[PDB]
């Protein structure tokens, strides 16, 4: 992560407007739906078998929230991502055993849910910066495998 | 696979995109160049600045192609076999590239058409992009 001033202004500019109860929910939902294998890590979460089932399931809304808050945390600390995620990184790797390729993919669906939400304001400009931040996070999380 | 729900979601979206395909193709290229710069690698003869006519012109082509496909969903391999040879034999393209453009093409659709970007559709297209990509990569496999 580089993220030149312009890029920063553009990222945090949009993120002011993002409904955090909403987006965690939709991003995570969407993951389970477009990549079904990801479901295996959420048995604890109950019925995910249909798309409306996942759309509607509470335990999912409630994480979505926790995941997106942590991504908030990484936005403050863009500098030292590595530090900010290390503890989380040890969980996804050790106790969870999530292959990192799936970090990418959450990251991308989050780019999706944004785009859907922001219409034009999501310019190629804007999406490039998030691609960056997203890729940062996914690495920062992969760390305990490096 | 590509079941008949799928195929429905796909047709219906492409019906609604109709006469704008040609610009969406423009834009999805944009975004790709801009978010994944490694790809501009393949367009050294391109004016790869933002509104350029080089970009725009292909875009129309990349989108005609996808239109064509949407029409042969049953015979994707017949449909795109010449392009298969193009990208595999002549342009020698990294398969990783397709993952990336596919993602920007999805995006551009989510920007323009939030309302028919439900998760169920999102899944269907993804899946469509993955199939088209498998096809253009098939000469490696
Ligand atoms: C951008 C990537 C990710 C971020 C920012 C992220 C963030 C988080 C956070 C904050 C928690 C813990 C919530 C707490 O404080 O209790 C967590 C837990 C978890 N993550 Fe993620 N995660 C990421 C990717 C993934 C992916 C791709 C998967 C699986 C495919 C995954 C599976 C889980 C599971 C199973 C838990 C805990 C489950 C439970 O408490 O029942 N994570 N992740
Ligand atoms: C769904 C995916 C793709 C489709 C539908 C597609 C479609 C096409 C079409 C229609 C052409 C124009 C054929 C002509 O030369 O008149 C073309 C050429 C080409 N494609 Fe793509 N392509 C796709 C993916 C890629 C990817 C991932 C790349 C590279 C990253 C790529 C790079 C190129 C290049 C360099 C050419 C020739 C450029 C020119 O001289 O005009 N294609 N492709």
């Amino acid at each position: 992560v580089h993220l030149t001033a312009e890029e920063k202004s553009l990222v945090s500019g949009l993120w002011g407007k993002v409904n955090v109860d909403e987006v965690g929910g939709e991003a995570l939902g969407r993951l389970l739906i477009v990549y079904p294998w990801t479901q295996r890590f959420f048995d604890s979460f109950g019925d995910l078998s249909t798309p409306d089932a996942v759309m509607s399931n509470a335990k999912v809304k409630a994480h979505g929230k926790k995941v997106l808050n942590s991504f908030s945390d990484g936005l403050k600390n863009l500098d030292n991502l590595k530090g900010t995620f290390a503890k989380l990184s040890e969980l996804h790797c050790d106790k969870l055993h999530v292959d990192p390729e799936n970090f990418k993919l959450l990251g991308n669906v989050l780019v999706c849910v944004l785009a859907h939400h922001f219409g034009k304001e999501f310019t190629p400009q804007v999406q490039a910066a998030y691609q960056k931040v997203v890729a940062g996070v996914a690495n920062a999380l992969a760390h305990k495998y490096h | 696979v590509l079941s008949p729900a799928d195929k429905t979601n796909i047709k219906s979206t492409w019906d609604k995109i109709g006469g704008h395909a040609g610009d969406y193709g423009g834009e999805a290229l944009d975004r790709t160049f801009q978010s994944f710069p490694t790809t501009k690698t393949y367009f050294p003869h391109f004016d790869l600045s933002p509104g350029s006519a080089q970009v725009k012109a292909h875009g129309k082509k990349v989108a005609d192609a996808l239109t064509t496909a949407v029409a042969h969903l049953d015979d994707l391999p017949g449909a795109l076999s010449a392009l298969s040879d193009l990208h595999a034999y002549k342009l020698r393209v990294d398969p990783v590239n397709f993952k990336l453009l596919s993602h920007c093409l999805l995006v551009t659709l989510a920007c323009h058409h939030p309302t028919e970007f439900t998760p169920a559709v999102h899944a269907s297209l993804d899946k469509f992009f993955a199939a088209v990509s498998t096809v253009l990569t098939s000469k490696y496999r």
